[PDB]
DNA sequence: TGCGAAATTCCATGACA
DNA sequence: ATTGTCATGGAATTTCGCA
DNA sequence: TGCGAAATTCCATGACA
DNA sequence: ATTGTCATGGAATTTCGCA
């Protein structure tokens, strides 16, 4: 402070301070000559008033609060107090947007069996037809067969009585939804649990977890379109057409239909596959266990040059799910208590509870 | 011959009328020949209006080449020829009063109609809701003649539902006495 | 058809059947023993119906249609057939997405002058404070400075209002806007002719277009939302402040703030440059005639690895604004008139009228 | 000592009573010193009140070092120096009876004063809407004593409205006879 | 004529309804 | 008839202070 | 033992509220 | 306590038909 600036008026050496400039005196401040002009050497004890006026100006980041400050002052390491302040700015912290991009996405394992998890979701409000506005739609992760359901609500009323229809054909060992209403009752969970089905779900706001579904919702909502090209949309009286249209599609990468993954067999449907016709049964359910198998199967794709992944004890921030008008888009800092896996971490909001979050749905706080 | 497989023929017939239940009175049964796998539709006639509507959900599922039925009238009217004529499905009927199916086929809808009878005494007004849990039980349990559950060959895999507990079927001595009581 | 598939029988060789295959009869029809088994050849009148019944199904691309045809027959270049009949399909060409991205952005060159091209926009509606929900924002695309304006809706009468007072202090050669309501109505074509204002408008739905303004928006908001934390959204009392810190904030790839590249030099606010201090008015506008002119600018960025460039006469679509339910997401072909630049079309509808539209609203129409 | 710059100095003062256009009554006139720029806001009287709320505008685009006025009330208030020194902008007043500015802003308030007589008469009512156009004619009107214009020292470019009819300034024979009717 | 550290520049990331 | 933009904060690169 | 063309595979693009 | 996916149609690569 001023003892330091003292001992340098005096010719003397201050570490940090160097030695080829000359610090001299004027209108009973601290000046010195520096290449761009004279600036003010500020005592210590008040210099981190100047970068927090020239922070609140704007609330500007690194490099546009110090070329505020580089403008009358300079000292030792002035970046070094900008982004001391910039790191307790809660008002930054919480406003400002992220630009770490998250690590490359985890293609998760084909689940081995048909039954052995279900992917669930709905689709909707729809227009109108015969009463109903919503679909249930069932995905199977193996075989990507699905089942679709017309609803008058995304309830659980309607999916219990969808799902005892289905559960009819088998019982799945597992059913992932996403965090709607209807999944997350009470209600579901004891119809589950009557049944030693296991409920898994989607991290909240994160809809790709859901992909297996939601991708085919994409499909069943092309081909519903196509099919209502020049007509009134009508669709109940389609559902049945589309999920079987689509059960019976091939997907170029398998080279095989969700029903065959899911039978080893066409049915009596246009353009059935006839390969199988000389094996038993027996020699044919001993072929598709081969197919099943040997399925291609994506990898984690390239991670982005500026992505970041989490590590235990980090300070993060969840993003604010329905952010008001005017308001920040990112909760307060937390802390990561545990990495389930690189996309997925448990957090301490600072209230605080345990969250199971996506990476995605994460920024890394600025600044430490 | 080529060998036998799901989806080849479908069998299909009515049971009832049953007590009310939900406002259902019939089951339509639908049996795989191949594999024995049993589909159940609550109706509320045995119409061919009912028989259609049951059908189009489970021909959205999979479609038989063939359905083999009686000459029930539900199964013999124009209308039913127009629906299985639109979809490729050959009809095919049994001559009157001489219903032939197959000796799995037979002691399948043996099986069921035990079944329901079974569960139905007690409860003879709950059946609607038991259906679900009655199909798993049929397309779970071991075929003597084949090693394997219908479950195992229309898909190609154990269950997570095994029927471990191969059943009695048959009416213990307060059942006997309960269904002679319901039918008073 | 029937006399191509007779020469055949009776061994002799046709063009693109290939010799060392067998082909019999067998049940009235035409076949062939391929290494993946006997597929029936059909006649060539009747090729078109297959194919067409095959892509119904679901109305599936050129790999999943191929596969249900393979099942049962074989004939010359199937896949010719495929695409010609995807070609044709009214529906699938409507509804499918594009798998093309746009080639690279343009980065227009920087206004000359101070007052040479405003861009102009609304922000809104915002949280009522005194009674206002929107606010005009207004930015000089060389210098970016900027001026807020509340209003009480984005009209044109509030619009007028506004830039009466903002004309005040210079006129500008060309308001770029977007095409909202309040800067396409008559009346404000009007109030720009009487000034001798060129009126340049975005093409439609590519808020990009107003990138300049969109950009500042950005800005706007997140220092307001940072000034609100904690408070209500009482926002009307601080669009000045926010103007004026922002018009203040040095732009770290600039070094230099709106302000200043408007001004050329600092007014009494806080942090003040005084570089110039020693300068004649006259020497400093000299100075900043050449900082004006010397200001970075970006280039163009590589094109992604498939991206498509409009070329004359090439059928496109345009994207439908506002799609309902279950509606396709495209209009039908149309025909690029003139390539205004690569970026940037003017399409023949089919109705059809001249529409000028970016090419991020377009994608080129598939199978020619 | 250093050059004269904008933002040095703004002077202000009021003009009015006028006659009354849509509720308004006065103009607060700013002149920058050094370029002699003028912005014009009208008010509804000459009180700190309106001073502030008319100086909040203008110095949310710039603010000056120094404000010199007469000694009018509303600049003389404790709430106007109070709002001063929030700001960080040093009051200057003249001397009572004494107004002292500048030539340039001398000259510059004369023009001001002579070009409002000169489009008020005829349309007295109609000066709110007529003080952007007044705006842009002073401030693009060439300085005999500088080779420029207001608006080119400010911003260092041409206008593009230039006003190349340099104006008569002065009340036509009929206009003085229009003026001295409006006074009857 | 080269070293360690500070300063500056680079630039991917994301958000403007 | 028109066209993306730029604050941000880690990392990469250059410059500084000293010798 | 190599050529032209057809067939198959690759894979970026975009959309699932 | 959990995790993206896959139809699509040009382009790149491999295979086919023939010699
Ligand atoms: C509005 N959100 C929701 C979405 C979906 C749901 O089914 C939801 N169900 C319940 C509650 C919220 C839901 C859904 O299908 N989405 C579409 C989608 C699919 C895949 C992607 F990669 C991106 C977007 C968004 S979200 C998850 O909060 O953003
Ligand atoms: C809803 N759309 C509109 C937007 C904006 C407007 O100001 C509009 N004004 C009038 C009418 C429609 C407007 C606007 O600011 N956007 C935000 C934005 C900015 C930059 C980007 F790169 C992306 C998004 C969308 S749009 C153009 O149809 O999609
Ligand atoms: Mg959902
Ligand atoms: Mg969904
Ligand atoms: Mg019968
Ligand atoms: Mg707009
Ligand atoms: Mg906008
Ligand atoms: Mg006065
Ligand atoms: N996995
Ligand atoms: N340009
Ligand atoms: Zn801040
Ligand atoms: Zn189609």
């Amino acid at each position: 402070l001023d003892a330091e600036l003292d001992q340098l008026l005096q010719g003397h050496y201050i570490k940090g301070y160097p030695k080829q400039y000359t610090y001299f005196l004027e209108d009973g401040k601290v000046k010195v000559s520096r290449p761009e002009g004279v600036k003010i050497i500020p005592p210590q004890s008040d210099r981190q008033k100047i970068v927090l006026q020239a922070h609140n100006l704007a609330h500007t980041g690194r490099e546009a609060t110090l070329l505020k400050i580089a403008n009358l002052y300079w000292w030792p390491n002035m970046r070094k107090d900008v982004v001391k302040q910039l790191g307790r700015c809660q008002q930054c912290l919480i406003t400002n947007a992220s630009n770490k991009a998250s690590g490359p996405i985890l293609r998760p394992d084909r689940p081995q069996k048909p039954f052995d998890k279900f992917f669930i979701d709905y689709i909707g409000p729809l227009p109108p037809s015969q009463g109903y506005l919503y679909v249930l739609v069932v995905v199977d992760g193996m075989t990507g067969f699905t089942w679709l359901y017309p609803t008058k609500a995304p309830s659980t009323s309607a999916t219990v009585k969808s799902l005892n229809v289905l559960t009819s054909i088998a019982i799945p060992k597992v059913i992932h939804s996403d965090q709607g209403a209807a999944f997350t009752s009470s209600t579901f969970a004891e119809w589950a649990k009557e049944r030693g089905i296991h409920l898994e779900f989607s991290t909240p706001y994160h809809p790709q977890s859901s992909g297996k579904v939601e991708r085919k919702n994409s499909d069943i909502k092309r081909l519903l379109t196509k099919l209502l090209v020049g007509r009134p949309t009508k669709w109940y009286d389609l559902l049945p057409v589309v999920q079987l249209a689509l059960n019976n599609t091939y997907s170029p990468v398998l080279k095989y239909t969700p029903h065959q993954l899911l039978f080893g067999i066409d049915s009596n449907t246009p353009f059935a596959n006839q390969d199988t016709l000389d094996l038993t049964r027996e020699e044919e359910l001993s072929l598709l266990q081969e197919i099943r198998t040997s399925l291609y199967h994506p990898s984690t794709p390239p991670a982005s040059s500026r992505s970041w992944s989490p590590v235990v004890g980090q300070l993060v921030q969840e993003r604010v799910a329905r952010p008001a008008s005017l308001r920040p888009r990112w909760h307060k800092p937390s802390t990561v208590l545990k990495v389930l896996n690189p996309r997925t971490v448990v957090i301490l909001d600072h209230l605080g509870n345990n969250r199971t979050v996506s990476i995605d749905n994460l920024k890394p706080t600025s600044h430490q | 011959d080529r060998p036998q497989k799901p989806f080849d023929k479908f069998f299909i017939d009515y049971i009832g009328p049953l007590p009310p239940s939900q406002g259902y009175l019939y089951v339509l049964v639908v049996v795989d020949g191949m594999t024995g796998f049993t589909w159940l539709y609550p109706t509320k006639a045995p119409s061919t209006s009912a028989t259609v509507k049951s059908l189009n959900v489970l021909t959205s599922i999979a479609i038989p080449k063939v359905i083999h039925s009686d000459q029930g009238a539900a199964f013999t009217s124009s209308t039913f020829a127009e629906w299985a004529k639109e979809r490729g499905i050959h009809l095919e009927f049994s001559t009157p009063y001489h219903p032939q199916s197959s000796g799995k086929v037979e002691r399948k809808n043996s099986d069921i109609k035990r079944l329901l009878t079974k569960l139905l005494v007690g409860r003879p007004t709950k059946w609607y809701d038991l259906l679900p849990v009655v199909q798993l039980a049929l397309n779970n349990t071991y075929s003597p003649v084949l090693k394997y559950t219908p479950h195992q060959l229309l898909f190609g895999i154990d269950s997570n539902t095994p029927f471990a507990n191969q059943d009695t079927l048959d009416l213990t001595r307060e059942e006997e006495l309960s269904l002679l009581q319901e039918i008073r």
